């Protein structure tokens, strides 16, 4: 959709622990998805548009 | 099959005391990580961080329970609403792969337990301690709850019950 809110891994609009387990999916596979990501993921963690 | 439960260590309680919540999954097949939205009754009882000893702020984190505790990247994310009465929490294994691999799933026991101070006597019929129920950012969620295997996958919410918190009474 139009709103891509910055953390918003699935697209829904929010951003909960379902966006942080896309991460999680892909960890361990700046160039890489890991725990700096999550940081950052952490920050934005309960926005809505 | 499953369910979400709760539990507190007294449920008569006066002015200035402590009852500590503890939330416990039980029988979640491969459990990596939950998230809860709670809502509590802020005339009545306030979040107590019982580790650093202080109130919540937005970002505090309860305490843990037994399960989330392996070295596989064990992550917290918080960002509650104190001036509405919200929760809103939650850990996962970050390192799924490490974590399926280990081949030792994590299915039953506590997950966090979450402090309240009470600050207004109970009223004489009894108040529930807390509910669970999506806020704004679980809008997707049944009651206030998300839950999530080793896979990454959400743990279907017809899989599990969620067991509400009861009531506390004035001592
Ligand atoms: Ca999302
Ligand atoms: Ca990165």
């Amino acid at each position: 959709m139009f709103v891509k809110l910055k953390g918003d891994l699935n697209g829904d609009g929010v951003i909960n622990m379902a966006d942080v387990m896309i991460l999680a999916q892909s960890f361990g596979k700046d160039g890489v998805i890991n725990s700096d990501d999550a940081i950052i993921l952490a920050q934005y963690f309960g926005k809505t548009k | 099959s499953g369910s979400v439960l709760t539990a507190i260590d007294n449920d008569k309680v006066a002015v200035g005391d402590k009852v500590t919540l503890t939330i416990n999954v039980d029988k979640i097949t491969n459990f990596s990580g939950y998230q809860f939205n709670i809502k509590y009754n802020t005339t009545y009882l306030q979040p107590w961080d019982t580790i650093a000893d202080e109130a919540y702020t937005d970002s505090t984190m309860p305490d843990y329970g037994t399960l989330l505790q392996g070295r596989f990247n064990a992550t917290d994310m918080s960002k509650h609403n104190l001036s509405q009465g919200v929760l809103n929490f939650g850990r996962l294994y970050m390192n799924l792969s490490a974590y399926r691999a280990s081949g030792k799933p994590e299915s039953t026991g506590a997950v966090a337990k979450v402090t309240f101070k009470v600050i207004k006597e109970i009223p004489a019929e009894g108040i529930k301690l807390a509910t669970f129920e999506n806020g704004s950012s679980m809008n997707n969620a049944v009651d206030g709850t998300m839950l999530f295997d080793w896979d990454g996958n959400m743990y279907s919410s017809s899989a599990y019950k969620v067991v509400q918190p009861g009531l506390i009474y004035p001592k």
